């Protein structure tokens, strides 16, 4: 591959700076905008208490030993559901 | 900012027989005696801690 | 600087064989009774 | 001074001194534990407890006499003493950090002591395997004690292996080429390698089971969709690169003793000796499954672990022949150290031997996890790493002491030593053969003659390893100074006398390149 | 008197060591035989006479009437 | 004469057979009949005494061939020491069956081992060679 | 290997000594542990 | 000069011999070890049911 | 554009690793990191050894390719020789300030 | 019409020393069976050779495990 | 390679050089016990004047040990070898390791 | 006086320190784990951090300070961190192992499929995609303050390195959002096990480069670094190409393959 | 079961298991030769008072050293690889059983048509009747029938076990969440035993495997009478 860019002469920060400026970040920015587009709260899928989830072989060592280290109230669900 | 460099390599360059994690002198001296209170007071804990714990406590 | 030569480059002394002898006896020793001291302690538990 | 010195040191030499003197320490609780073992086997019953208080005993065994004896001896102990004087360097690339190494030997061994004396211990066998290792089976603090005592010997291991790979490359004479550098040199390298990437793997699967048994996770745990045989194959990608670590360094020290013993210059064959550790090295990463061939694998599968592990005796034997022809022509001394040398050349290869019996899978679903295994490594680890160890300690005690052994004590040592193992090993392959299991306390009655024969042996090293030590400290106390050594032309570790002053090489040596 | 002949001065380790590979490994050949025929050829021997004739309902009649069983009495 | 620590950097006398001409003179340091025999040794050594030509070879050289390598009596002691300890072995073993070790299992009395070896002759242990193949069922004996 | 007389002589006598503190030092508190062993598991 | 091998050579050999078989005769005979032998040519089978 | 403000080796190295720069922008050597091209080593042309003290070790890789490297200490004075080829050395002592 | 059964035959899908999917999708194939079956108002006995099959190979208390769950609604396999 | 007779020329050749100082001489005798030979009566008799031209009776005696030893437990090279000596030792007055007692343990 | 060029160091207590604290920090979780304290962890963390700050203190002083970093020490650190990031890539194909062993042979407590019944995987295409391009674009721009530094420009070096940190800690920031919405932990099977572990140990090396390329700010800023020696600049270099190259697998293993 | 003083294998109960002995027999003799050979040569070099000293030249004898024990290896493999292949062909069996282990026991499943399950402990030491065998009788054998190809299964439902019987050449891991697979057949009727070969805790010594072979019809009977 030669990506389809194409430079070359002397060399060195000034392309690299080019590359930063004129590549690198605008497709952060891109991304970014693509990314808070998508963003923002997607609705939760129904409790079942499957067995190969909500692991609970020993207490975690936090809290009430049952919450996991993000537990993120709105989307994780205990291993007795969603809580109140 | 200045370039002091020159005072740095001056500074631990001092024919003082210092060794290198001492040579900047007092501050030094204190941080290492807080690390090395520590590591010993912590090291000494660790082995209480497994005194405690070698025994049942049910 | 440091000393240097036979019985100077160790971190125990030589200058007295019996001395020595005390300090190898606890060293050794030691090591090779830790493990019946051990299976003793677990034994006196349960 | 004696904190600087000792607590501080940045010298390769003081720093070798500290490992042999905490190798020789571990040696005895892997002796005593050894010990306690056969004790339990010396006779039919239950001498005492059940299989719990017996199996701890029986992984500490084994994890004091692989990561506290044998590795830091070694690696630490004769790498760090004998390296840089071999390449006339003025010490490590990284004397600090050298240092450290040594240090987090101590914690660990301290860790390995906590999870024995907490709880019921970890009676787990050295491989750690869950489920019995988990949080169910294993519930409570010891094994997680022995999961931290790993990470550290770890470490230690992976930062000592960037030393020396650093070392070996950067800090020879610049006329001289690896070519040029001495087969124990060479050895220590190629370990090296091994563990830089071995013990990360390793670390990888221990910390999945410190995770599985406190994190919740599932990686072994088929209730989650994990599986008890991925730890399995973690540990053995690690565990077989392992035994080739803990030989290749005994291998680099038993062509040293063999060449100089023989009043050789060289060893026979060089490049097919390097040849023969490189080879050696890189097969040891692709056959760890012979550890594994009762699990259920395919049979392909099977197949290809069977040859793979096969092929390494090719290059091994290139060795062992080598060996017998440096000694070919020899003015032959029959010294203690050379004793050790024709002990482990003619032990290894009885081991090496039932390990090619052992390859054959079909064989290896009879003779596996019985005593013939168990037969197969003590023949290479307990007359193989030992026997390379004896003799390089009797060889180089001179110069890193200063002082000669009493070498009839020393040649009286070794024959009973000889006849301890033996008697203690030899039967293990018909226990093997008839089925007895590993890590039983206990057997059927038809297995007591052989196992009473090998409790019996086990004493006569006992012996052997209290002399050992009376031998040691009658050098000490008698104190007959080093006045002349042999072959240092070709010997450049002696070259700065006995000991060597503590900084060497401070002006290098003065190689041309013609 | 008489003037000693002279002996061969040169080669003398080289012409010990043909001499004794070469019997190292005649012995080997003398002990292939031995091996293969006090074990091998015997094990194959001692299965092969043990089958030949062998009846597997007698020998469980014999058995059952020791009374070793469970499933038969 | 007087080899010093110090010394080891300088090149130094050896006794080895594969190295029979060492890097320097056993002796060095020469008394007054110790120089008029060197010069001696300039003339023809014809005219030198046995005992002459012995004082110049142990000038020169500290022990000879034979001397060198000579066998010892070491092996005695290497063997009979070994021997002492494998026999002091054998008391920590009498210590440990007298102290250590109860009863063994019921399973080893006489009349135990005679029943369980007739019920594993009914069960035909091991028929083919091992153990039932040296029973002879026919004569009711163990086979001669 | 050359080497000077030793500078402090171990006499057999010194010998017996050093060989049998070291051999009861592994022997006593190991015998003393497994003399005591039924004591420790009946309690 | 006689050496130490010299003068003691043959007690040390002698003895330690003697002591070695003594003591591991004593050991294997006398002081109720069960080596279980096998009961071929040994044990006469008795009935067990 | 135009910016400097970095400081260079020769502004700013110091210690050791200065004296190993200006030493090699002379063409000297005070601090062995090459290694030193072999003379015919006879006794009229001898391997010349620097040395700060009175003795230094020589290893001589006798012939091309060969894997044994011959170590023996040279001392001040009459050239020695390689005790397996005998190749000459001759050591020349004196002063790091060369 | 295999009748005379005696135990599950050889199956290529299953060649190796792992059974495990084996015993796994003969459980699921009768469930499945019998779940198309009963909704279309056929007959269940078409389903027997898969049962049959996973009877046979299928540790109990995975059986059991199994169908506790398909009852509880935390069967995570598709029937 | 070369054969019998040209490795003997060589090393006659070598102890010949009028001028061979002591180094020289303890190097040819050093390295050519490395070989698996026991030398040939040309070459030790050419090593014998060697340590003649300087003035080294005592390395002279040692030569003729050394021949003894490469022989090892053939009985016969040795008393051969000194045989096609004689003139040699004769001439130039070396008394043989025998003749002085040092074949003594 | 020393005639080469290899570096003589001071004695030094650091070793032990971090010796210590390695006891510390390990017999600390132990404690956490199962003894509900956190005291002995917190300590072994502090005197890890005091040990690793006074050791690369010290380091800088034998170095920008004394001169001890002749060309011979460069070149035997430079294998030494090469050594150490191959220990690193190591590590991780452990966990890269487990995640294939498990999601290519899926068992049946998982609906035998991958991912597993139950599992609702994050969309590849958006914030993992959005990592992706800032771990991308910060070795850009790292590979910018290289070169202004060889062309010994002090303003442009700064600038682009700060680009690269701000970059490091954006993707941490986007790492601890995600983790915070997941609607899988790694209570979630082997799945959740898999995911969390590989991407934490990820998200970890991430903190240790940036923190690294923060040193390494601050050092410039000091004018440590000359246009030809700042082998502290390249190492950090290094490890954060060796951080975005196990980025780039983990994206495609995990979040793109194993979705 | 083994016998006092055994030095080899238990005898040889199934077809596969007489393979191995004899495919042992064929290696054993190459270790002895090896292992006696390296001794002999090794004894060779050590024996004499002459000497060559001088630089080896290495590659001529290095090809032996390469080649010959290739072909060893070689001929080592062939047999090796014959049997390892011939245990893994089809082979149909007539019944299959299942065997779970536990801490410290054995269950064991036949359901190829009733639900017929049991356990099967260790007598204990106390309590074994007069002839028993100390540590490897238990309270239920596996019946099995005699000269009838048997598929076993083998799983686990807490930690590692494995399933052993070493005169049949058997020896099958036991794991959790995972069905192994091993075929089973007697050319004999009798007993035959074996013992837990993965540690698995405080009674793994413990729990031990007896079948018992007989003919079908027993068989037949011995299963509608255990339901
Ligand atoms: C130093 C340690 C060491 C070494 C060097 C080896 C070397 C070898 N080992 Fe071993 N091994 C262990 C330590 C070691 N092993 C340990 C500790 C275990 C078990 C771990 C555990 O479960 O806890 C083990 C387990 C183990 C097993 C697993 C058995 C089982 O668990 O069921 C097997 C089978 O493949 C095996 C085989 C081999 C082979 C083929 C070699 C070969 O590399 C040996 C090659 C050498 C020779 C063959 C001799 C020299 C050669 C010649 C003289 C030429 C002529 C020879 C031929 C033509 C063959 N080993
Ligand atoms: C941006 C990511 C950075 C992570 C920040 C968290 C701090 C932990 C430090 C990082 C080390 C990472 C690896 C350890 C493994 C577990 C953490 C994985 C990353 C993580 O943070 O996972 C979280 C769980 O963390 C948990 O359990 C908490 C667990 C915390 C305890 C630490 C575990 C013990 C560490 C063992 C390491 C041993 C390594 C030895 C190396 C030796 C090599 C020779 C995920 O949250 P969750 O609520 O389950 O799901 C999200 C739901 N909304
Ligand atoms: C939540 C976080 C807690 C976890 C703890 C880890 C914390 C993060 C630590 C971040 C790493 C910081 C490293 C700073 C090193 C500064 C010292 C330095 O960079 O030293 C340089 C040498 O390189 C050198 O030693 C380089 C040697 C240092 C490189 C090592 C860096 C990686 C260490 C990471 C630890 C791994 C943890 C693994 C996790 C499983 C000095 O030489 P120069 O730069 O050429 O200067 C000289 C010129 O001025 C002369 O003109
Ligand atoms: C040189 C300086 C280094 C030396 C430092 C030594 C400091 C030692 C003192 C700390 O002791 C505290 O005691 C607490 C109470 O006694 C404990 O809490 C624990 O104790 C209880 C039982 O677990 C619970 O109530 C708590 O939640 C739990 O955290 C816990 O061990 C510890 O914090
Ligand atoms: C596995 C390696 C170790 C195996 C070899 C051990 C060899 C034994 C060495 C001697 O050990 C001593 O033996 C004494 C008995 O001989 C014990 O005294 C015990 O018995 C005496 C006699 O009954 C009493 O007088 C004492 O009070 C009582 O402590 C004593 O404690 C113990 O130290
Ligand atoms: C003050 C200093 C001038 C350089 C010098 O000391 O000679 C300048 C040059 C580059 C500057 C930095 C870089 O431009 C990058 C950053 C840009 C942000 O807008 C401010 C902080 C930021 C981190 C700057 C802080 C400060 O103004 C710096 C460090
Ligand atoms: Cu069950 Cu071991
Ligand atoms: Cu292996
Ligand atoms: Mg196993
Ligand atoms: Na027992
Ligand atoms: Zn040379």
């Amino acid at each position: 591959a030669s990506a389809a860019k194409g430079d070359h002469g002397g060399t060195g920060a000034r392309t690299w700076r080019f590359l930063t400026f004129g590549l690198a970040l605008p497709s952060v920015a891109l991304c970014t905008l693509n990314s808070w587009l998508h963003s923002g709260h997607r609705e939760r899928p129904a409790f079942i208490p499957y067995h190969h989830l909500r692991i609970r072989t020993k207490p975690f060592s936090w809290g009430d030993g049952n919450h996991t280290f993000f537990h993120n109230p709105r989307v994780n669900p205990l291993p007795t559901g969603y809580e109140k | 900012f200045e370039n002091r460099v020159a005072e740095k390599q001056k500074l631990f360059q001092e024919d003082n027989g210092l060794p290198v994690h001492l040579k900047g002198g007092a501050t030094d001296n204190i941080l290492y005696r807080v690390t090395m209170t520590l590591c010993l007071g912590g090291t000494l804990y660790s082995l209480y801690c497994l005194g405690w714990a070698s025994f049942p406590h049910k | 600087h440091y000393e240097e030569g036979p019985g100077k480059n160790i971190p125990f002394s030589v200058e007295n064989k019996w001395r020595l002898l005390a300090m190898m006896t606890l060293f050794f020793g030691s090591g090779f009774a830790a493990p019946f001291f051990i299976v003793r302690h677990q034994l006196l538990k349960k | 001074m004696f904190i600087n010195r000792w607590l501080f040191s940045t010298n390769h030499k003081d720093i070798g001194t500290l490992y042999l003197l905490f190798g020789a320490w571990a040696g005895m609780v892997g002796t005593a534990l050894s010990l306690l073992i056969r004790a339990e086997l010396g006779q039919p019953g239950t001498l005492l407890g059940d299989d719990q208080i017996y199996n701890v005993v029986v992984t500490a065994h084994a994890f004091v006499m692989i990561f506290f004896m044998v590795m830091p001896i070694m690696i630490g102990g004769f790498g760090n003493w004998l390296v840089p004087l071999m390449i006339g360097a003025p010490d490590m690339a990284f004397p600090r950090m050298n240092n450290m190494s040594f240090w987090l030997l101590p914690p660990s061994f301290l860790l390995l002591l906590a999870s024995s004396m907490v709880e019921a211990g970890a009676g787990t066998g050295w491989t750690v395997y869950p489920p019995l290792a988990g949080n169910l089976a294993h519930a409570g603090a010891s094994v997680d004690l022995t999961i931290f005592s790993l990470h550290l010997a770890g470490v230690s291991s992976i930062l000592g292996a960037i030393n020396f790979i650093t070392t070996i490359i950067n800090m020879k004479p610049p006329a001289m080429s690896q070519y040029q550098t001495p087969l124990f040199v060479w050895s220590v390298m190629i370990t090296a390698v091994l563990l830089l990437l071995s013990l990360p793997v390793l670390a990888a699967g221990i910390t999945m089971l410190l995770t599985d048994r406190n994190l919740n996770t599932t990686f072994f745990d088929p209730a989650g969709g994990g599986d008890p045989i991925l730890y399995q194959h973690l540990f053995w990608f690690f565990g077989h690169p392992e035994v080739y670590i803990l030989i290749l360094p005994g291998f680099g020290m038993i062509s040293h003793i063999v060449t100089y013993y023989s009043g050789k210059k060289e060893p026979f064959g060089y490049m097919g000796m390097v040849w023969a550790m490189m080879s050696i090295g890189f097969l040891g990463f692709i056959v760890w499954a012979h550890h594994m061939f009762t699990v259920g694998m395919d049979v392909d599968t099977r197949a290809y672990f069977t040859s793979a592990t096969m092929i390494i005796a090719i290059p091994t034997g290139v060795k062992v022949f080598s060996w017998l022809a440096t000694l070919h022509g020899g003015n032959i001394k029959w010294s203690p150290a050379m004793m050790w040398a024709l002990g482990f050349i003619f032990l290894f290869t009885v081991g090496g031997l039932t390990g090619i019996v052992l390859a054959n899978s079909s064989l290896d679903i009879v003779l596996h996890d019985t005593y013939y295994v168990v037969a197969h490594f003590h023949y290479v680890l307990s007359m193989g790493a030992v026997f390379a160890i004896m003799g390089g300690f009797v060889h180089w005690f001179p110069l890193f002491s200063g002082y000669t052994l009493n070498d009839t004590w020393a040649k009286i040592h070794f024959a009973i030593m000889f006849v301890g193992v033996n008697m203690t090993f030899f039967p293990q392959h018909f226990l093997g053969l008839s089925g007895m299991p590993r890590r039983y306390s206990d057997y059927p009655d038809a297995y007591t003659m052989w196992n009473t024969i090998s409790s019996m042996g086990s004493f006569i090293s006992l012996t052997a390893v209290m002399l050992m030590v009376f031998i040691i400290w009658e050098a000490f106390a008698s104190k007959r100074e080093v006045l002349t050594v042999d072959l240092t032309t070709t010997n450049l570790e002696w070259l700065n006398g006995c000991p060597p002053p503590y900084h060497t090489f401070e002006e290098p040596t003065y190689v041309n390149l013609k | 008197s008489t003037a000693l002949a002279k002996p061969q001065m040169r080669g003398l380790l080289a012409r010990r060591l043909r001499f004794h590979i070469v019997g190292a490994f005649m012995v080997s050949l003398g002990f292939a035989t031995f091996y293969k025929f006090a074990v091998a050829e015997k094990r194959k021997k001692a299965y092969a006479d043990f089958y030949r004739n062998y009846d597997s309902m007698k020998d469980f009649e014999e058995m059952r009437k020791a009374g070793i069983f469970q499933s038969a009495k | 004469s007087v080899v010093k620590s110090e010394d080891y950097a300088l090149p130094s006398y050896v006794d080895r057979r594969d190295y029979p001409l060492p890097d320097v003179a056993h002796v060095k340091n020469l008394s007054a009949s110790q120089k008029a025999l060197k010069e001696k040794e300039k003339a023809s050594w014809s005219s030198l005494s046995i005992d002459e030509k012995v004082e110049l070879y142990r000038l020169k050289f500290k022990e000879s061939f034979a001397e060198m390598n000579r066998s010892t009596n070491e092996w005695k002691t290497v063997v009979g020491a070994a021997m002492f300890f494998i026999g002091f072995t054998a008391l920590l073993l009498i210590w440990e069956k007298h102290y250590v070790y109860g009863p063994i299992p019921h399973t080893f009395e006489e009349e135990w081992v005679a029943k369980q070896t007739k019920r594993m002759l009914d069960m035909k242990v091991a028929p083919i060679q091992g153990f039932s193949a040296k029973w002879d069922y026919d004569k009711n004996e163990w086979k001669k | 290997i050359t080497a000077k007389p030793a500078k402090t002589p171990t006499s057999p006598k010194e010998q017996a000594i050093g060989l049998s503190v070291t051999f009861l030092s592994f022997l006593l508190p190991a015998g003393w542990v497994l003399y005591h062993l039924d004591n420790y598991k009946k309690s | 000069a006689p050496d130490f091998h010299d003068k003691y050579g043959n007690a040390v050999l002698a003895s330690g011999a003697t002591f070695c078989v003594a003591v591991w005769v004593y050991m294997a005979t006398q002081i109720g070890i069960e080596w279980n032998p096998s009961p071929v040519g040994r044990v006469t089978p008795k009935e067990w049911r | 554009a135009s910016g400097g403000g970095v400081p260079t080796d020769e502004e700013q190295a110091t210690g050791l690793e200065r004296e190993v720069m200006l030493a090699a922008r002379k063409g000297q050597d005070p601090y062995n990191i090459l290694a030193p091209k072999a003379t015919s080593g006879t006794k009229e042309d001898p391997n010349l050894v620097p040395s700060i003290t009175n003795k230094r070790i020589v290893g001589c890789i006798c012939e091309e390719d060969n894997s044994t490297v011959i170590w023996f200490w040279l001392h001040k004075g009459e050239a020695q020789r390689c005790p397996s080829c005998g190749t000459h050395y001759k050591l020349v002592p004196h002063q790091l300030a060369h | 019409k295999i009748k005379n059964y005696q135990t599950a035959p050889f199956d290529s899908r299953f060649p190796n020393q792992n059974q495990t999917r084996n015993c796994w999708q003969n459980y699921l194939d009768f469930h499945r069976c019998e779940k198309a079956m009963t909704a279309k108002g056929g007959d269940v006995s078409v389903c027997e050779w898969y049962r049959r099959v996973y009877k046979s190979l299928c540790p109990i208390s995975w059986v059991s495990t199994w169908d506790d769950r398909r009852a509880e609604g935390t069967f995570p396999g598709k029937i | 390679h070369e054969t019998d007779e040209e490795f003997d020329a060589r090393w006659v050749t070598y102890f010949n050089k009028p001028d061979i100082d002591a180094w020289e001489l303890r190097k040819g005798m050093n390295t050519l016990v490395g070989y698996d030979l026991v030398p040939e009566p040309k070459i030790i008799d050419a090593a014998l004047r060697a340590c003649r031209r300087l003035n080294d009776f005592a390395s002279a005696v040692r030569i003729l040990e050394v021949v003894k030893d490469k022989a090892g437990p053939h009985k016969e090279i040795y008393p051969y070898v000194i045989q096609e000596l004689r003139p040699t030792l004769n001439e130039l007055g070396i008394s043989t390791p025998e003749e002085l007692g040092l074949d003594k343990v | 006086h020393q005639t080469h060029a290899y570096h003589m160091v001071n004695p030094s207590p650091w070793p032990l320190t971090g010796a210590l604290s390695a006891l510390l920090m390990t017999s600390g979780l132990t404690m956490w784990f199962h003894f509900n304290s956190m005291t002995l962890l917190m300590i072994g963390l502090t005197t890890n951090m005091l040990t690793m700050y006074q050791w690369w203190r010290d380091v800088i002083r034998e170095s920008t300070f004394q001169g001890h970093h002749t060309p011979a020490v460069q070149k035997g650190l430079r294998y030494g961190m090469i050594l150490f990031i191959i220990s690193e890539v190591l590590f991780f194909t452990g966990f890269f192992w487990a995640f294939y062993h498990s999601s290519l042979a899926p068992t049946p407590e998982l609906g035998g499929c991958w991912p597993p019944t139950g599992i609702h995987p994050l969309n590849p295409l958006e914030v993992p995609l959005l990592n992706t391009s800032v771990l991308l674009a910060s070795g850009v721009s790292i590979t910018w303050a290289h070169h202004s530094l060889m062309e010994g420009d002090r303003k442009h070096m700064l600038q682009a390195l700060f680009i690269t940190i701000t970059l490091g800690v954006y993707f941490t920031l986007l790492q601890a959002s995600e983790y915070y919405e997941a609607p899988f932990t790694i209570s979630d099977g082997v799945y959740g096990s898999t995911f969390f572990v590989a991407t934490g140990f990820h998200g970890l090396h991430v903190i240790i480069g940036s923190t690294f390329l923060i040193v390494c700010f601050f050092r410039q800023l000091k004018f440590h670094f000359t246009s030809n020696h700042h082998f502290g600049f390249e190492a950090a270099a290094w490890y954060w190409h060796f951080v975005d190259v196990v980025w780039l697998f983990l994206y495609v293993s995990i979040y793109w393959w194993g979705s | 079961m083994a016998y006092p003083m055994q030095l080899g294998f238990q005898d040889a109960t199934s077809p596969i298991m007489e393979e191995l002995l004899h495919f042992h027999d064929h290696t054993l003799m190459i270790v002895f030769l090896i292992s006696s050979l390296v001794l002999y040569i090794i004894s060779l070099m050590l024996t004499t008072k002459l000497t060559h000293t001088s630089t080896m030249d290495a590659q001529e004898v290095e090809t032996i050293w390469t080649i010959l024990p290739a072909i060893i290896l070689i001929l080592i493999a062939l047999p090796s690889l014959r049997i390892l292949y011939m245990m893994d062909e089809i082979n149909n069996p007539s019944l299959t059983v299942k065997t779970m282990g536990h801490q410290w026991y054995w269950s064991y499943e036949y359901t190829d048509y009733e639900d017929l399950s049991f356990d099967s402990y260790m007598i204990p030491t106390s309590e074994l009747k007069p002839g028993e065998l100390r540590l490897l009788e238990v309270d239920n054998r596996v019946v099995l029938p005699m000269e009838m190809t048997i598929r076993m299964l083998v799983s686990s439902e807490d930690v590692l076990h494995s399933w052993a019987v070493p005169s049949l050449g058997l020896k099958t891991d036991a794991i959790p969440g995972r069905l192994n697979q091993t075929t089973l057949m007697s050319s004999r009727p009798g007993l035959y035993y074996g013992q837990c070969s993965e540690i698995c805790g405080s009674n793994h010594s413990f729990m031990p495997i007896v079948l018992e072979l007989v003919p079908l019809k027993y068989f037949e009977k011995w299963s509608a009478s255990m339901l």
